């Protein structure tokens, strides 16, 4: 029969009440470790035709990631794009969005990022409004999926908003369509696990229920992003194992500027097809004259650590003597590492490989692995 | 007042009709739009034909609004009658069975949403009458239901609901669950001889 | 079906749609099918995907929704009536464009239609308002109330199909058909007016469910179970990876187009040891003032090279006027959709289009005596 | 999976077993072995079904009363969901032991 | 304007050494080479005061850092021996004898051990151990907006020839070098004209590749051409002659591939269709109407 | 100018139909 007033006050400065930290960090540290121990060469499709499609509905409205869904998703997308061309150059890509109710292509599939760049920053611009439409997008990646040889993944990117959609037609139809054409769809979704995309994604990865990822924060939403660049393990039952007919061409030198064959404008450089003798303006392009995959050794060098990984470095133990003092390919000293008064030499910051036997510091354990894709012990060892 | 309309714009609206076969058709039709995405809403009475037998897993449940504590009709003679008989023979109280009967009913329309320990949904209840009637619960939605979700109002449970949703869409880790929530043979046979 | 290569191929509308939307590629195609002789087939045989862009970009349509629900009023009040909005109306309502039909082009004008139709207590009805018999309706528009609701019994006619006897909740109260237990009060029951008639409200829930089957049953077009729904997919097996692994052989063969004694080698080796003991004399790295000169004139001649190569490096401005620029420009478009065209046929490797081959070269031949 | 409770072998048709369901086997076995009434309540959500039918099944089979076993439903529907349990059961038991038992197991329902 | 890291990847195998000085008419050309890089290190760090300088020498067995000293070593040291003199500058006379102590190490090191032939190459270990360190410096960020710049010192003598075990971490450490806006700048002392893999690693990297043929003039090339400073990068041409065709060698036969066929999976380069229909590096069957399509002659009439 | 321009694929979609008849 009291009030809230009359009530005793809250007294919320009594409330705040007060080494081995160290040792609870390495514990998530190793249990992150723990979850990078499965790592084998499965073998991954490096030539890949990536659909990217972005919904721009009403769902996008909503400011629950800052400033505005759409804006950030454009952004990631963005970077995506630029990731995704950086460490797949092959690979083909085009762009699709989902409004009011129709999908919308903005940009075809190309080899060219700079196209799709722009073709992004040209939707920043529009605000996204109206209801999703799932088989209507992905009946438009069936269509431009369509034309991509069978060497060449077909994969479908879905950075879906809403919870509901609607669709003029049966979605399990398009669904078991896709599932024919070999088109693999991986889902990221931002509310919450939608059962059609589940099952589309179940359904399109031979039965994988973990192609279809949901973030939690904005780091999540960047790694989950920046997990979509790897090219996706191809199962057992695929053998479409086929000898890609392609061409170096040479990167022809000339003062004067000539006609491009895949632009018809005046261009300095270029680069002189091997088969047909047509320049080209940028690479990887498939040859406007002759139909030929025009690449550089480059672009094929940027994905043999896909095909073979790094093992990963192994944590030394701390009661095994150590080979060295200071690091191996860094030279930087291991520190006593006293995690508390007795805890002497405990999580020795030295990674031992698994070939070489070499030392390595935490920043070389994540610089080899990530930017580097090389063990330089593994190098400098003379078989 | 246009609150359908709203709902027009999202889900699927679907009534529990007093005609069975319609009421079958308006459940398939539920579990249809469930299936394809499109979303849908099923309006049944907690004491009705849906809610005895019907069972809504997965992607068929996700959320069980409960509009009010199902109370029967208090005043019918019928229930008055066998109200008094339950009190003059087994010294059950009236208000007691009436509440342990309206919270049975409103148990069962809640176990409709589980099945497997894979599946996730949550559990509203809109009255304001639910909040003493904790205890009369069964213990594992008693064990589910927190201290501090007992008085919430609609923004609160909304927010809850969406990080609650946005929290199991995350992909389980197996080394959770891989002794303690489900038993492999193994597991079987060491909780065996650990027993003995 | 209809979105195959040579159905694309064979739709001259589409093409002839796609050509008066585009501009850019008018250029090309007057240029090289009209005035050099190119087949359109051809043209459009390596634009199929351009061509299957422009047919789902019009041919697809909106997912059906409850559009009477969405048409609300904003005295005068107005509202806003798109033409999708008109033809979900139509889709959704066939008993409206039945009422168009007829009198649309018959009687009085759409506006006018409109303006009666929205007024009428079909529309009250097809919204799921409770009709009530103070309002005035419509008299034209209320003549097809009847046949309206003759639509509605035939709409459960299609509708009204035996399920599984998981979900046959018919069955369930037929399980016992001799019950005759106490009747359900009120509450159990649908309302009833001061007569004990229906007073309506339950017409609206059917009429609402309904209309989610009929969306339902509209994506059901051409555009043993039981164990697997009862199936407890948690306590079977996880899913198992069949992702296949690869081993690859380094053992590549050589590129193709006087080894060292140990004795040399430890002779070397001391004679480092000994001209890094005596004296390392920095001062012998400077030049004797004649090497020095050969090494700055490779350097210099190697900059010039670099630096004129690398001077000049959107397109780029031309020295050309723009009339000449732009025939050298069409005329270098042209060839090398002939030559695309002609490598196309020549590395297709069919004996059967040898002749397709001969006209192409023989375009070429052209196209080499034009440049 | 199959296992041992006591002296009963019990075939669970799954690789996987939730441990309410186990004890859950447990307390029927023990309240059969003694033979009384019984109220239980597992939550819901779990595989009640499929464990009553396994363990009752293998009750009934492996213990040489062979007692009937009336599976008392409140509907028609869920009549049928116990009875698609129960053939999954069978289906299970048959591939486990090779053979096909003598076995009977029906819905009893109304004439519509 | 900003400070640089110059990490110098001098590759010292005494059996190439050896046969550069008996290719060429003098002898201890290593001392040459030593010495003009010496003088070129001082010249970097009298460049500005707060540059750094990494020193990485790649011997037949393995790689070890020459400058700074190992910190197991700084702390059991000093035997200051007197192959410098001591009236320079001791911001200069540091760095050198430090790079002097670990050469002279280094060759006691290869001299015991001489018996012992390795056929592999150390040098692309190396690059990669210059690359860590690199990330090292800069991540540590002692020295804020601190640049980086890589200088290989490597010599051919026309007895090694290019070797395909190689080519993957050199491309490796170019779209590291890449990634990291380091340039990597390459001098080959050698009879070899054209190195491929290292002219793609100074073309791809924004490098500069010099190849000469005589040790002697050493420091003018180093301080004409390799004092390019990653600062001074976009507003100085580079003098690397001899464009690269960005090409690379058929799998099976070696050769340097035209238009030519990889495989789908392990992207072996192939200038031919492999025999067996089966892919070597790979080990994948091909499917026979597929590379019935490649092997179709195009088509004319009679 | 675009209406010569449609002008002549006029006439073209006329002579593909004096064409097929
Ligand atoms: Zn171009
Ligand atoms: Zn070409
Ligand atoms: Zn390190
Ligand atoms: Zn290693
Ligand atoms: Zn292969």
């Amino acid at each position: 029969g009291g009030y809230a007033w009359e009530d005793e006050i809250k007294r919320s400065w009594d409330l705040v009440k007060v080494m081995a930290s160290l040792v609870a960090s390495i514990v998530e540290a190793r249990k992150k470790r723990t979850a990078k121990k499965n790592i084998t060469p499965y073998q991954r499709g490096i030539i890949r035709s990536l659909i990217l499609t972005l919904d721009c509905s009403e769902a996008m409205l909503e400011k629950d990631l800052r400033p505005n869904r759409h804006a950030m998703i454009i952004q990631y997308a963005i970077d995506f794009v630029h990731e995704f061309f950086d460490q797949n150059p092959i690979s083909q890509m085009g762009i699709i969005i989902m409004r009011n109710g129709l999908a919308q292509l903005v940009s075809q599939v190309s080899g060219n990022p700079q196209d799709h760049i722009d073709a992004l920053k040209s939707i920043r611009k529009q605000e996204p409004k109206g209801n999703p439409s799932l088989q209507n997008a992905l009946e438009m990646a069936r269509g431009l999926l369509l034309p991509v040889p069978a060497h060449c993944t077909r994969e479908v990117l879905i950075v879906f908003g809403s919870l509901s959609t609607t669709d003029p037609g049966d979605i399990h139809q398009t669904i078991d369509s896709l599932v024919s054409e070999k088109i693999r769809v991986k889902v990221l979704g931002l509310s919450a696990q939608v059962a059609i995309c589940k099952e589309l994604c179940k359904a399109t990865n031979y039965g994988d229920e973990s192609f279809y990822k949901i973030l939690l924060d904005e780091t999540h939403l960047k790694e989950l992003f920046n997990e979509a660049v790897t090219p996706l393990p191809v199962n057992k039952i695929n053998k479409g194992f086929t000898l890609v007919k392609m061409g170096f061409p040479t990167r022809i030198f000339e003062d004067t500027p000539t006609f491009c064959s895949c632009h018809s404008k005046l261009v300095y450089g270029g680069y002189f097809c091997p088969n047909c003798h047509s320049k080209v303006c940028s690479l990887p392009t498939v040859c406007p004259c002759c139909d030929l995959m025009l690449i550089l050794s480059t672009h094929l060098a940027r994905s043999y650590h896909h095909l073979m990984p790094l093992k990963t470095f192994a944590e030394v133990p701390t009661t095994e003597k150590f080979r060295s003092e200071d690091c191996f390919s860094c030279q930087s000293r291991f520190p006593i590492l006293k995690n508390h008064k007795n805890g002497k030499l405990l999580t020795s910051s030295r990674y031992r490989c698994e070939d070489c036997k070499q030392e390595f510091c935490v920043d070389c354990d994540v610089f080899i692995h990530e930017i580097l894709h090389n063990c330089p012990g593994c190098e400098s060892k003379p078989v | 007042m246009g609150i359908l309309d709203e709902v027009w714009k999202h889900k699927l609206i679907l009534v529990e009709t007093p005609d069975a076969q319609e009421t079958s058709l308006a459940l398939e039709t539920y579990r249809k739009a469930c299936s394809n995405g499109r979303g849908a809403i099923l309006l049944s009475v907690a004491r009705g034909k849906v809610s005895e037998g019907i069972d809504f897993d997965h992607q068929y449940g996700r959320t069980v609004l409960m509009i009010g504590i199902p109370f029967q009709y208090t005043e019918s003679r019928i229930l008055k009658a066998r109200l008094e008989f339950m009190r003059e023979n087994y010294r059950i109280r009236e208000n007691d069975f009436l509440s342990f009967d309206a919270m049975r009913h409103a148990a069962q329309c809640l176990g409709r949403v589980l099945r497997g320990k894979d599946d996730y949904g949550v559990m509203v209840l809109a009255d304001r009458r639910f909040s003493r009637k904790r205890s009369q619960l069964p213990k594992w939605i008693a064990q589910g239901l927190s201290d501090a979700d007992l008085n919430l109002s609609t923004d609160m449970a909304i927010s809850n609901t969406k990080q609650f949703l946005r929290t199991m869409a995350q992909p389980t880790d197996p080394k959770d669950q891989e002794g303690v929530s489900v038993w492999s043979y193994e597991d079987l046979i060491k909780h065996q001889n650990s027993r003995k | 079906d209809s979105l195959s290569k040579e159905k694309l191929l064979t739709n001259l509308k589409l093409q002839q749609s796609l050509l008066k939307g585009n501009k850019v590629l008018m250029k090309v195609f007057q240029e090289t099918v009209i005035n050099a002789g190119l087949p359109p087939s051809e043209f459009w045989s390596t634009r199929i995907p351009l061509l299957r862009a422009f047919a789902l970009s019009t041919s697809q349509k909106v997912g059906p929704y409850n559009v009477l629900s969405t048409i609300k009023p904003v005295n005068k009040v107005n509202v806003n009536l798109s033409r999708e909005k008109i033809l979900n109306i139509f889709e959704n309502y066939p008993i409206v464009k039945k009422a168009y039909t007829d009198n649309v082009p018959k009687n009085f004008k759409e506006p006018e239609f409109w303006a009666r139709f929205f007024s009428s207590k079909l529309f009250r009805k097809l919204r799921g308002e409770k009709i009530m018999q103070n309002d005035r309706g419509d008299v034209i528009i209320d003549r097809y109330l009847t046949l309206d609701q003759e639509f509605d019994r035939k709409d459960d006619d299609m509708l009204l199909h035996p399920v599984k006897k998981i979900i046959d909740l018919d069955g369930n109260i037929q399980d016992d058909p001799v019950v005759r237990g106490n009747r359900p009060d009120f509450t159990m029951q649908p309302g009833v007016d001061i007569n004990g008639n229906s007073d309506g409200t339950v017409d609206i829930l059917k009429g609402m469910n309904r209309l989610s089957e009929k969306m339902i049953m509209a994506l059901k077009n051409e555009y043993n179970d039981e164990r697997n729904e009862l199936k407890i997919d948690d306590l079977n097996e996880s899913y198992k990876t069949n992702y296949a692994i690869i081993h690859l052989k380094r053992n590549a063969h050589e590129k193709t187009t006087l080894k060292v004694s140990n004795q040399q080698m430890l002779q070397q080796l001391s004679l480092v040891m000994d001209n890094l003991i005596n004296k390392l004399d920095l001062n012998q790295v400077v030049p004797n003032n004649e090497v020095s000169n050969k090494i700055n004139k490779r350097v210099i001649t190697a900059i010039k090279i670099n630096a004129k190569q690398a001077k000049h490096n959107l397109e780029v401005k031309s020295t050309l006027p723009i009339d000449l620029l732009e025939s050298c420009r069409m005329l270098h478009t042209t060839c090398c959709e002939f030559l695309k065209h002609f490598y196309i046929h020549f590395q297709s490797g069919e004996q059967k289009q040898a002749s397709t081959v001969k006209k192409l070269y023989n375009h070429l031949k052209d196209c080499i005596e034009k440049l | 999976m199959k296992f041992y409770i006591d002296d009963l072998p019990v075939l669970f048709p799954y690789p996987k077993i939730y441990p309410e369901q186990y004890n859950y086997m447990c307390d029927i076995k023990k309240t059969l072995d003694v033979g009384g009434n019984s109220i239980l309540e597992m939550p819901s959500g779990t595989g009640k079904t499929v464990s009553l039918l396994s363990l009752t099944i293998a009750y009934q089979m492996h213990y040489p009363e062979h007692r009937k076993i009336i599976y008392c439903s409140r509907t028609m529907s869920e009549i049928e969901k116990a009875l698609v349990e129960l053939e999954n059961l069978m289906d299970y038991r048959t591939k486990e032991l090779g053979y096909q038992e003598d076995f009977r197991g029906l819905g009893l329902t109304s004439r519509k | 304007e900003s400070p640089s890291l110059l990490t110098v990847i001098i590759e010292i195998a005494p059996k190439l050494w050896t046969t550069f000085d008996e290719e060429g008419n003098e002898k201890g050309s290593i001392i040459k080479v030593l010495e003009a890089l010496i003088v070129f290190l001082n010249a970097h760090l009298a460049f500005n005061s707060a540059n750094k300088v990494a020193v990485i020498a790649a011997y037949s067995q393995g790689i070890k850092y020459l400058y700074p000293e190992s910190t197991s070593a700084l702390k059991a040291s000093r035997s200051d021996l007197k192959i410098i003199n001591s009236d320079m500058y001791r911001r200069f006379r540091n760095v050198d004898e430090t790079l002097v102590e670990e050469i002279y190490k280094l060759f006691e090191l290869e001299k015991k051990q001489i018996e012992q032939n390795s056929q592999r190459s150390t040098l692309a270990g190396a690059m990669s151990a210059g690359l860590t360190y690199v990330n090292r410096i800069s991540k540590e960020s002692v020295t804020t907006s601190l640049k980086s710049r890589l200088l290989v010192l490597t010599c051919g003598s026309g007895s090694s020839k290019d070797e395909i075990f190689q080519y993957i971490p050199i491309m490796n450490c170019i779209f590291s070098a890449t990634k990291m806006k380091c340039p990597i700048d390459v001098v080959k002392i050698g009879g070899s004209k054209e190195s491929t893999f290292l002219q793609q690693t100074t073309d791809a990297t924004n490098g500069v590749y010099l190849h000469v043929e005589s040790t002697e003039g050493l420091i003018q090339y180093l301080a004409t051409a390799m004092f390019i400073d990653p600062s001074l990068r976009p507003i100085i041409v580079k003098p690397n002659h001899g464009s690269v065709d960005f090409r690379t060698s058929c799998y099976l036969t070696g050769r340097v591939v035209a238009v030519g066929f990889i495989c789908s999976v392990c992207l072996c380069v192939l200038s031919i269709i492999p025999p067996g229909n089966k892919c070597p590096a790979c080990d994948s069957q091909f499917d026979e109407h597929v590379i019935a399509k490649l092997k179709r002659k195009p088509v004319v009439p009679r | 100018e675009e209406r010569e321009n449609e002008k002549t694929l006029n006439d073209y979609y006329a002579a593909l139909a004096k064409k097929q008849a």
